[PDB]
């Protein structure tokens, strides 16, 4: 009886600040999640697509947020790319599951401005930059910094407290809405399908 | 931690953050007009330089409050150095704007130089149909009016205001503690360190000169080899033992002799390897000529390319109607926003270029963690210097048997070698001794060691003597020869082009032996080696925040430049070479000949004395046609030339037709036309 309501009746939420469900003490119907949408990516790790739903798991957990698909590559953790420098760090600690996927406009799911992402989030001093570097399953350091959002590209943000900046990069939302999904489960009778 | 120390650290990092802001700006202005150039758009770019350079100046006073001497770090003191730097302001207000109007007019004129032909004075040349002369032509006699009118046109006009930029550039680097400005620019290499990571100014004229007689053996035997060849395009144009005329070299400065490979090519029947009807084959678009440079670079460990690369790039020329100048280009406009320029074709000349630009990508995403002032090339030889490291493993035969360009039972001659070797030193080994020459040129005529009066006098001994190439015809001190060149013209550095040559080498030869590679350097390949691309990245990193001899040591285990590293990758064309030459061919060269030297006449007092000398030869000449050769030819002074001059009056001269300046007229006759109207002449004659 796992609810995907809350997922479906807001605006989602940037890269960089994914909305995450935790599923304890209910069943699931991974079909019916995914057949609203139009499911372009699959790929998984120390599980596979046909047994993802199948199984019975100590904890789900589902991290969603919107996402152009084109930047579909750099999504992989194993990259040295921005999305997984500042934005979000997946966890290969536990089987996962990537699903990218294309909102109908029969869905009425309220849309964002735009994409909105980090390309730069470091501390600065007369001696440098340090990037800040976002850890596995975790949140970026320069999200009080991203909050505001950004509108064009490039755009820098100052902590000038901390010493802290972040830069963005923007990208227009054009015709139907895409996100992405990351599903990681744990090993346990408690979470099972039908 | 001195109070001035403190105090410099936050006007440091205010400075920071406001210059990558503006920076950015100025950048993005400057790129949307490169790649689309409307006169809308050239107004955007000088709107955002402006704002930079309001900024820095007022940045630059504020920097002068910070004395050097009390701040005990480092990087805290490169910083205000570069700050601190006055520049120009040191003159006054009209000697500063004398100094901007004559940079303008000497890189006007050049641009807008034009030469034609003595005998077809409607069709006219410019420098772009001049070039094509000097790099295909095999006609002695339209290569030398090319030659002659680019010095006689262009360079007789910049020879007035190279003078006053001279007296100009003096100046103004004294006004900032510099004996003069050849010492100005050798400060470029000028570090300071603690446990022999030290380097001064005067240091680099002993290196560079030390070098130079170390690859001379070799340059010897390239002469040689030339030489011989040339002998039999040009048959009784050329001695065996003298220079080479400077007109027949493949350019029109003989910067490269590369255009000279048709005539020297080793064996002719074995082609070279050429992979571009392969990509053809395989219908590559310029799309994956970049996909293909990025999977190298992976390879060796180093990072992809950013998203917006590939989304903000202009890797074809556009077919929108946007007015761009094709020239390849990378580009670091801040906030992890790089970019590349290029209009690609689908040739092994473009895939070998695209591997050189993203080499620059590579060393800028390196530095990018540097205060915004020392994010730069260790010196400005080092730049490029990894840009041909690259290209070199890539342009192997075997990565391009890896990569399904070349037939998987392709098998290496080694008469295929010896081709490709004598290409590469067409470039490399060829432009070193034109390179190290106009420096120490530069460098003399900016000591007051070369006085004014013998500036042509002292370019044409050095010419002989350093890189064994004789002028056709004699240049008096009306000429500037070195000012028809590009760099010199544009105020230009040149001895970067020397150094980043020593430091490919070395960099190419300690990679190697961490790629752990068996047999001859230019063989090697590196890739797929991720020992050796993390042992560049370490030197990468460093930007220009520690000495260039710390980088250098870092990279190759040593702190000096050397040159046993390019001697190494040019050893079996060495062995060759000396197999040719040895009856063989004459090594070496004697500054004695010249194409105009059997046929002077010796006469045993100021230049109004010249002018009229000049047009009684004229007349007598033009009288002896006519009463024993019945002819009607226009004898003028300026087909008289006057050379080797003595101060005790004693000169040469001879006599060249007046449409062909390669006819010289034989000794003999004009002996004999002097000795007809001897009368009215007049002055021993030898
Ligand atoms: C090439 O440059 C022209 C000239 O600036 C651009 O045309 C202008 O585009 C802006 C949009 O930012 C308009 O506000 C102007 O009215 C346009 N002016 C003209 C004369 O066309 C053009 O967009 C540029 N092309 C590209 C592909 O960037
Ligand atoms: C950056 O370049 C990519 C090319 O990889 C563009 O991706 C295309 O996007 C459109 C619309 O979203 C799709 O119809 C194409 O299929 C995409 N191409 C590929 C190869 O996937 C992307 O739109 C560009 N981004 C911007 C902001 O210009
Ligand atoms: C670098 O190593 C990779 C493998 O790690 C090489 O890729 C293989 O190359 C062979 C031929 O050399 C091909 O038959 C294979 O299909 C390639 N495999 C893959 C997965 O691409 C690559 O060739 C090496 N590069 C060089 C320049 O030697
Ligand atoms: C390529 O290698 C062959 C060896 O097979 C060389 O041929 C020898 O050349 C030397 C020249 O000193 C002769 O003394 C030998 O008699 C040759 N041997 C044979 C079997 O031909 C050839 O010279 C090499 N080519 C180049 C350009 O170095
Ligand atoms: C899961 O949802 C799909 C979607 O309609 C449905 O067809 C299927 O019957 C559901 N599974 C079960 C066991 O009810
Ligand atoms: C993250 O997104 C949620 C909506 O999904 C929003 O309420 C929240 O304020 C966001 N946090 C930020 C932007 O820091
Ligand atoms: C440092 O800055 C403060 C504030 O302007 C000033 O009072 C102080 O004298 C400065 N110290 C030095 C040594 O410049
Ligand atoms: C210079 O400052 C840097 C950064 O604080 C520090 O790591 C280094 O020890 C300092 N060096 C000296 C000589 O004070
Ligand atoms: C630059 O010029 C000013 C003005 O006289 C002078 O005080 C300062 O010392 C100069 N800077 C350097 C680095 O010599
Ligand atoms: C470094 O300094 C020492 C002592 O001042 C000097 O002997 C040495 O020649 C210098 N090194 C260079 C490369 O100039
Ligand atoms: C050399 O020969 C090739 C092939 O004939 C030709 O395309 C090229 O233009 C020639 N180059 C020169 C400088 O003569």
């Amino acid at each position: 009886e796992c609810d995907f309501t809350s997922m479906l009746t807001a605006v989602p939420p940037q890269v960089y600040n994914f909305s995450r469900l935790v599923f304890t003490n209910c069943n699931y119907n991974l079909t019916k999640l995914l057949s609203l949408f139009q499911v372009t990516e699959f790929s998984c790790h120390q599980v596979s697509p046909d047994a993802l739903a199948s199984g019975c798991y100590s904890s789900l957990t589902v991290d969603y947020f919107a996402y152009p698909s084109y930047l579909a590559s750099y999504l992989h953790p194993g990259s040295t790319g921005e999305i997984a420098q500042y934005n979000y760090k997946q966890d290969f600690s536990n089987p996962t599951c990537r699903i990218l996927a294309t909102v109908p406009a029969n869905l009425t799911i309220p849309k964002p401005a735009r994409y909105m992402w980090l390309t730069q989030c470091y501390s600065y001093s007369a001696f440098g930059n340090t990037p800040l570097y976002v850890k596995p399953s975790q949140y970026t350091p320069c999200l009080s910094l991203a909050s505001q959002g950004f509108d064009a590209d490039s755009q820098t943000h100052r902590d000038t407290v901390n010493k802290m900046a972040a830069t963005g990069r923007i990208a227009a939302m054009s015709g139907n809405l895409q996100m992405a999904f990351v599903i990681s489960v744990q090993y346990a009778n408690s979470v099972c399908p039908m | 931690q001195s109070t001035t120390e403190k105090n410099a650290t936050i006007f440091l990092e205010n400075f920071n953050s406001e210059a990558e802001d503006l920076s950015h700006e100025s950048a993005l202005a400057s790129w949307n007009y490169n790649t689309n150039i409307t006169d809308e758009n050239a107004q955007k770019m000088n709107e955002a330089d402006s704002k930079w350079s309001a900024f820095y100046e007022k940045q630059s006073k504020l920097a002068q409050t910070y004395p050097l001497q009390e701040i005990q770090n480092l990087t805290i003191k490169l910083q205000l150095q570069v700050l601190q730097q006055n520049g120009s302001s040191v003159l006054t207000a009209d000697k500063s704007k004398r100094l901007s109007t004559i940079l303008t007019t000497m890189s006007t004129i050049y641009s807008t130089g034009k030469v034609c032909n003595p005998n077809n004075p409607q069709e006219c040349l410019t420098l772009s149909g001049l070039e094509d002369i000097m790099e295909k032509s095999k006609d002695y006699n339209q290569r030398l009016w090319v030659w002659e009118g680019w010095r006689s046109e262009v360079g007789k006009q910049l020879r007035p205001l190279y003078e006053e930029y001279v007296v100009l550039k003096n100046e103004m680097a004294r006004g900032n503690n510099y004996e003069d400005y050849g010492d100005y620019w050798r400060g470029d290499y000028e570090t300071e360190g603690e446990n022999g990571y030290n380097y001064s100014r005067s240091q680099l004229t002993e290196d560079v000169d030390r070098i130079f007689l170390e690859i001379k053996p070799l340059y010897e035997h390239l002469h040689a080899y030339v030489r011989a060849k040339l002998m039999d395009t040009y048959p009784s144009r050329i001695s065996p033992t003298g220079c080479l005329p400077a007109h027949l070299l493949g350019d029109m400065w003989g910067r490269f002799w590369t255009n000279l490979y048709n005539l020297t090519v080793p064996f002719e029947q074995k082609p070279n390897i050429d992979v571009t009807d392969a990509m053809k084959e395989q219908s590559w678009d310029a799309e994956k000529i970049f996909k293909e440079a990025e999977k190298f670079y992976m390879s060796v460990g180093l990072p992809s390319m950013t998203p917006g690369f590939w989304n903000n790039s202009m890797l074809t020329e556009p077919g929108d109607g946007r007015k761009v100048v094709c020239h390849p280009t990378a580009w670091d406009l801040g906030k992890n926003d790089f970019r590349i320029k290029m209009c690609t074709k689908v040739t092994m000349d473009d895939f070998l270029t695209a591997h050189h630009e993203m080499g620059h990508i590579q060393y800028d995403m390196a530095y990018a963690t540097q205060p915004y002032l020392l994010r730069n090339g260790a010196n400005e030889g080092f730049h490029e210097a990894v840009g041909e490291v690259m290209s070199l493993s890539v342009a192997t035969p075997k990565h391009l048997k890896g990569m399904g360009l070349l037939p998987s039972d392709f098998s290496e001659d080694n008469e295929t070698e010896i081709n490709f070797l004598l290409k590469q030193a067409l470039n490399i080994v060829g432009t070193l001794p034109f390179t190290y020459m106009l420096e120490k040129w530069r460098w003399m005529v900016f000591k007051g060691e070369i006085p004014k009066e013998q500036w042509m006098k002292k370019w044409w001994e050095m010419k002989r003597e350093i890189v064994g190439v004789v002028e056709p015809l004699p240049h008096d001190e009306t000429y500037c020869d070195p000012a028809s060149l590009f760099h010199v013209a544009n105020d230009y550095s040149f001895i970067r082009y020397f150094t980043r040559t020593i430091f490919e080498f070395q960099f190419q030869e300690a990679l190697c032996q961490i790629a752990k590679h068996q047999g001859p350097l230019h063989k090697c390949d590196i890739s797929n080696s991720t020992e050796a691309g993390n042992k560049l990245l370490e030197m990468l990193k460093l930007g220009k925040s520690k000495p260039w001899t710390f980088a250098l040591e870092k990279i190759t285990g040593t702190k000096k430049m050397d040159a046993k590293p390019l001697l190494n990758y040019f050893e079996p064309l060495f062995t060759w070479l000396k197999e040719q030459n040895g009856s063989g061919n004459y090594v070496g060269w004697s500054s004695d000949w010249s194409p105009y030297a059997d046929q002077s006449i010796k006469v045993r007092w100021n230049d109004n004395e010249m002018y009229l000398f000049r047009s009684s030869v004229a007349y007598a000449m033009r009288e002896y046609f006519l009463k024993v050769k019945n002819q009607t030819i226009p004898f003028r002074a300026e087909d008289v030339w006057v050379n080797d001059v003595k101060p005790r009056v004693s000169f040469k001269f001879f006599v060249t037709s007046p449409t062909n300046m390669s006819d010289i007229i034989p000794r003999s006759e004009v002996e004999d036309a002097i000795r007809m109207s001897r009368s009215r002449i007049n002055l021993e004659f030898l």
